[PDB]
């Protein structure tokens, strides 16, 4: 009942920096040294860093080491990755973990669920929301779909969720395919009972974090 | 009793030719594993766990 | 550094039947306590990695039993006895003996299903975007089983190539299947200038294409 939650990417400019935080849960944060893992997009594991218990001493892989710089904070249970001098290979998801101990064969566990990284020379772009609907609906059906087109944003990521995480069930959420503008595009769906097209609202919500835009676009039929 | 450097924190020092080595955790009470990176850190530092054992556990 | 080489890339395996994920060290992961550090990593469809065996072969808490680690030096051994529809995924291998740790490139697991055949929907462009002079069409395959789907768009019957993008999500954890959105992308005056759009669909679960299209204007 560990949770560890990274908070603190976006886009920054090569050479340029960033803080990330990892803010701890569930366990005695102090009793155990905590680490630092990435994904790059090819998705290759890499360990960049470990901080000891006590927050005295660190831990870094030659191909970080003189750039980044680690510190926790054992009162407030959470741990900051400072990162100068990025280039354009750190764009990476980064995961905290926890350093599970001796007893555990040191192995790291609980990685969070990440934060995005994107070391890139371009503008931040919030994205548009359109609505999937469709031009008009076949009588009588079992299922109807409904959907989102999230269009023309940079960096990745973006979330999406339905009526604010109440409908999970049919939704299909689908990697964004990079467009020949260097601008992203991704589409989320949900397959629903046609007889509830007039009864409920479905509404995706939508989070591109480097541009701090959200967006509720109900989707009506 | 025990010597008293088993009770610091296990010490990396300052260099990066890391190694392992051995140091007594009195929070978990036995002896685990650690790098080492070559130069300075503290005494509570052992070659194998055998001899961090014979060391950092009880009174001899 | 440690270079762990991971064999096969990818598998697919009959539901109930085992499987097998070979993680190779350029040295011997062997340490001076006598134990290896050797583990493996499972990264479930919109998840991060999560821990299933350390120390070669110790299962971590509650993972299941189907699962085992073997092997020793240089040459290790992940086995699933009976794989199920929650194991898909990629796996990892990490080895922390040697610094600093270094991961395996990682194995795609995918199971077998029935042949399922997806359920396609179609979308035309919203009236929101066509004001700003862009046309996208969405084709939707829905929840299919195997992957191998051909999406073919038809702008009154011209097929169209070189025009379009698509994605596939990742094999369901719960149900073994694949769902695809692709997107048409045509010029708001060239979409004023066609009626039929159409998005035509071949599956192995399909005894013949199945084609879902709107007349625009009948928007």
């Amino acid at each position: 009942e560990v949770q560890l939650v990274e908070s603190g990417g976006g886009l920054v400019k090569p050479g340029g920096s960033l803080r990330l935080s990892c803010a701890a849960s569930g366990f005695t944060f102090s009793n155990y040294a905590m680490s630092w893992v990435r994904q790059t997009p090819e998705k290759r594991l890499e360990w960049v860093a470990t901080i000891s218990r006590s927050g005295s001493y660190s831990y870094f892989p030659d191909s970080v080491q003189g750039r980044f710089t680690i510190s926790r904070d054992n009162a407030k249970n959470s741990l900051y990755l400072q990162m100068n001098s990025l280039r354009a290979e750190d764009t990476a998801v980064y995961y905290c973990a926890r350093l599970g101990g001796y007893d555990e064969g040191d192995a790291m566990d609980s990685w969070g669920q990440g934060t995005t990284v994107t070391v890139s020379s371009a503008s931040t772009k919030g994205p548009s929301v359109f609505p999937l609907a469709p031009c008009s609906r076949s009588t009588s059906e079992s299922t109807a779909a409904l959907g989102c087109l999230v269009k023309d944003y940079f960096p990745e990521p973006v979330t999406v969720s339905w009526n604010s995480g109440a409908l999970t069930s049919g939704v299909h959420t689908f990697p964004a395919v990079l467009q020949s503008s260097g601008l992203y595009s991704l589409s989320s769906v949900v397959t629903v009972p046609s007889s509830s097209l007039g009864t409920k609202t479905y509404t995706c919500n939508v989070d591109h974090k480097p541009s701090n835009t959200k967006v509720d676009k109900r989707v009506e039929s | 009793e025990k010597p008293d450097f088993c009770f610091l924190e296990e010490d990396p020092g300052i260099c990066r030719g890391y190694i392992t080595r051995y140091f007594y955790n009195n929070q978990t009470k036995q002896c685990e594993r650690f790098k080492y990176g070559g130069c300075l850190g503290n005494m509570n530092n052992f070659e194998t766990l055998e001899e961090c054992k014979n060391i950092c556990e009880d009174g001899h | 550094d440690i270079v762990m080489t991971q064999t096969p890339l990818s598998l697919s395996v009959t539901p109930g039947q085992p499987a097998s994920i070979s993680c190779k060290s350029s040295q011997s992961l062997l340490e001076s306590d006598g134990k290896t550090y050797l583990n493996w990593y499972l990264q479930k469809p919109g998840q991060s990695p999560q821990l299933l065996i350390y120390l070669v072969s110790i299962l971590d808490s509650g993972v299941p039993d189907r699962f085992s680690g073997s092997g020793s030096g240089t040459d290790f051994t992940l086995k699933i006895s009976r794989v199920e529809a929650e194991d898909v995924g990629v796996y990892y291998c990490l080895q922390a003996t040697h610094f600093p740790q270094t991961f395996g490139g990682g194995t795609k697991v995918e199971i077998k299903r029935t042949v399922a055949a997806p359920s396609v929907f179609i979308f035309p462009p919203s009236d929101e975007q066509l004001k700003s002079g862009t046309a996208s069409v969405v084709c939707l395959l829905n929840n299919f089983y195997p992957r191998e789907a051909k999406v073919q768009w038809k702008v009154d019957n011209a097929l169209q190539s070189g025009n379009s993008q698509e994605s596939v999500t990742e094999q369901d954890s719960k149900d073994s299947t694949y769902s695809l959105s692709s997107t048409l992308t045509l010029s708001k005056a060239d979409y004023e200038k066609h009626k039929v759009y159409a998005c035509e669909v071949t599956h192995q679960g399909l005894s013949s294409p199945v084609t879902k299209s709107f007349n625009r204007g009948e928007c």
